[PDB]
Parts: structure tokens; sequence; C-alpha cells
């Protein structure tokens, strides 16, 4: 009875974990690459002294 | 009058020090509230698009 509703069910599930699996594995290729900055503040903190430029 | 201007350049120094001091370590206390601002908005916002991502989950 059932052989083309199974080949039918197989070859749908097939494809579709097939797109995620394309998908997936690249971008676990690229998944500690996906990092950011940091955007350090100085904000003069360690200054002891004017500043020698014409600006201070 | 040399001490006192001399006790004047010094106290006059010693003031333009310690008003860059004031000066820089202002200068930081706003570099800090801005940092401070940044960060707690970023945390208020951590805690929005927490509230939010905990109603999405």
């Amino acid at each position: 009875m059932q052989a083309l509703l199974g080949a039918r069910a197989k070859e749908s599930l097939d494809l579709r974990a097939h797109l995620k699996q394309v998908k997936k594995e690249d971008t676990e290729k690229e998944n500690r690459e996906v990092g950011d900055w940091r955007k350090n503040i100085d904000a003069l903190s360690g200054m002891e002294g004017r500043k020698k430029k014409f600006e201070s | 009058l040399d001490k006192y201007s001399e006790a004047l350049k010094d106290a006059q120094e010693k003031l333009e020090l310690a008003e860059k001091k004031a000066t820089d370590a202002e200068a930081d206390v706003a570099s800090l509230n801005r940092r401070i601002q940044l960060v707690e908005e970023e945390l208020d916002r951590a805690q929005e698009r927490l509230a939010t991502a905990l109603q999405k989950l």
C-alpha cells in the first residue's frame, strides 16, 4: 500500500533538514567569529598635570 | 611681600593643581556618570530586553 506516502514524507523531511543543515554547519563554522568590540573609556582619570598642548 | 607673593604663587599653584585635580576629577565624575548612565541604561535596557525576552520566552 504505502510506499508512495513513505517516500514523499521522506523526501520532504530530507529537503527541509538539508536546508537547516547547510545553514547550521556554516553558522557554527562562524559562531565565535561573531564577537564585538568593548568601547573602553579613558576619562583622563590617570592625569596628574596640565597637558603641554595649546588647547589647555 | 615676596613671602606673601611666593606663598601665593604656591597656594595659587597648588590651587591651580587642586582645581585641575578637581577639573579632571570632575571631568571623570562626569565621564563616570556618562559611563554609569550608559551602562545603567544598557542595564535597564538589558532588563527591558530581558523582561521582553522573558515575555517572548
